[PDB]
């Protein structure tokens, strides 16, 4: 703690206002922001000490990303893969399956 | 909370204008095949940003036309000159929205687009 995760996502909207969530976690903080699975691939060799990927479903990704690293996968939804899945949040409920799967 | 604003009238522009691009594309004579796609994924990105902000009336706007765009690509709906006629209608309509939305930072009434809702409900139980 604080764990090092990742946002993938192809509207950079979507991308800020989960980075704007992450700021407020004590326990959470963002290390990589991508648009695309080519970008995601290029911000995760960067960092390796990424503890958790938040993804969203279309913009592959996931087959070449567990070579790289051990890190848990999560789905963005506004089914099979990924550990876990959360719904896209709505201007809270992602913070309790964020904990949940790396404490497990 | 600024730069989210910012990034929602910048995003929901490139969205929006390649809406309109596709179906002007196909008003002008290209097949379904090549433009189903590009305006589903623009419907999609402009109601999922909306959705993040809580503007539930610019959130049902999208939502329809992301509805008879899914009726072509997923049902297999033939996307005749009425289709892209209202989803044009839909993009001026929503061009409106999003700059409204954008300078006030908040929903609009939606009185003015009651029109456009009961067009895209007419044509999607026509084809269903």
């Amino acid at each position: 703690s604080p764990y090092n995760v990742m946002i993938v996502d192809d509207a950079a909207m979507m991308r800020l206002y989960i980075a704007s969530f992450i700021k407020t976690l004590p326990d959470f903080k963002v290390v990589a922001q991508a648009a695309n699975g080519q970008e995601a691939l290029d911000k995760l060799a960067a960092q390796p000490n990424v503890d958790l990927i938040l993804l969203n479903i279309e913009m592959e990704f996931l087959r070449h990303a567990k070579l790289k690293t051990r890190a848990k996968i999560c789905m963005l939804a506004s089914e099979l893969g990924a550990d876990g899945v959360v719904a896209k949040p709505s201007g809270g409920e992602l913070a309790r399956t964020m904990r949940t799967l790396m404490a497990a | 909370m600024d730069e989210i604003w910012a990034l929602y009238a910048d995003d929901g522009a490139q969205a929006l204008d390649a809406m309109e691009a596709s179906l002007l594309a196909l008003q002008a004579g290209e097949d379904a095949a090549a433009h189903v796609g590009p305006l589903f994924r623009a419907v999609h990105t402009f109601k999922g940003n909306s959705r993040v902000l809580g503007l539930s009336v610019v959130e049902s706007r999208a939502h329809l036309c992301e509805d008879l765009i899914g009726l072509v690509r997923d049902a297999g709906v033939p996307m005749d000159g009425e289709i892209v006629e209202i989803l044009l209608f839909a993009s001026d309509t929503l061009r409106a929205m999003l700059e409204e939305t954008a300078a006030s930072r908040a929903d609009v009434e939606g009185t003015g687009s009651e029109a456009l809702m009961d067009q895209l409900r007419s044509k999607i139980a026509r084809c269903s």
